[PDB]
């Protein structure tokens, strides 16, 4: 019986607090009880974990430049989009097939 | 490529959050 | 009877001062608390975005006209025609099977 911890037994040990605080990352800067669960996870994962970012190799490493391109909508595709979206909002919000 | 005033943008929004999620999770490496 | 009367003759209840810290915000909670429009289910967030865009851009009338013509209307017409000819084929099959059965019963 060398089991690590049950999928339900891992919900007490971090788990629900982790995705509770983390998904509410706006208040995650409080780090009063969040640091407890984060530290527990770090300690429990240290025996089996190994991660190294691009900080280990940076002397000759071109950087990444993220760019977002905005595209307009064509006339007949706009017609298609409006028709489909109005039909979907009329069907889903109420009785349907 | 993201179309303005469309559903796609909203979907894109979701992704970015999960990205920074990892940025406040992974802290392993060489322990002191 | 004295203790009950003494307890019932209290000093009123002046300790609360009408406490109501949030729980819950009327509309800010529903629209943004926090990100991603709590229970957004992006379809309706897209509804708000598309309605605002079409209103501000003033594209409502031609869109309404072309959707009165519509694209899915042609699909509904095609599926109606398909159902009609399928029903006709089914009727032909049923009548032919009935004729074959009556001929077979007559023969034997």
């Amino acid at each position: 019986v060398s089991g690590f911890a049950d999928l339900d037994a891992f919900q007490q040990w971090f788990g629900r607090p982790v995705d509770k605080i983390i998904e509410t990352g706006q208040n995650f800067g409080q780090d009063k009880e969040t640091k407890k669960t984060v530290a527990k996870l770090h300690q429990v994962l240290r025996p089996y974990l190994l991660r190294r970012l691009k900080a280990d190799v940076e002397k000759q490493m071109p950087a990444k430049y993220e760019h977002i391109v905005y595209c307009k909508l064509s006339k007949r595709q706009r017609f298609l989009y409006d028709d489909f979206m109005s039909r979907a909002q009329t069907k889903a919000t109420l009785a349907s097939g | 490529f993201v179309s303005e005033h469309t559903i796609e943008s909203n979907i894109l929004k979701k992704a970015n959050q999960k990205r920074q999620l990892d940025n406040v999770v992974i802290q392993e490496g060489d322990f002191t | 009877v004295q203790l009950e009367k003494a307890v019932r003759t209290k000093s009123n209840e002046s300790r609360q001062h009408l406490r109501r810290p949030l729980k819950r915000p009327p509309l800010l909670e529903q629209i943004i608390s926090g990100g991603l429009r709590p229970k957004l289910t992006t379809l309706e967030k897209s509804q708000l975005d598309w309605a605002s865009y079409v209103d501000r851009a003033g594209l409502n009338d031609e869109l309404v006209l072309h959707n009165k013509d519509g694209f899915l209307a042609r699909q509904e017409f095609l599926q109606r025609v398909g159902s009609a000819e399928d029903e006709r084929y089914k009727e032909l099959r049923r009548q032919q099977l009935a004729q074959q059965l009556q001929q077979d019963s007559e023969a034997s």
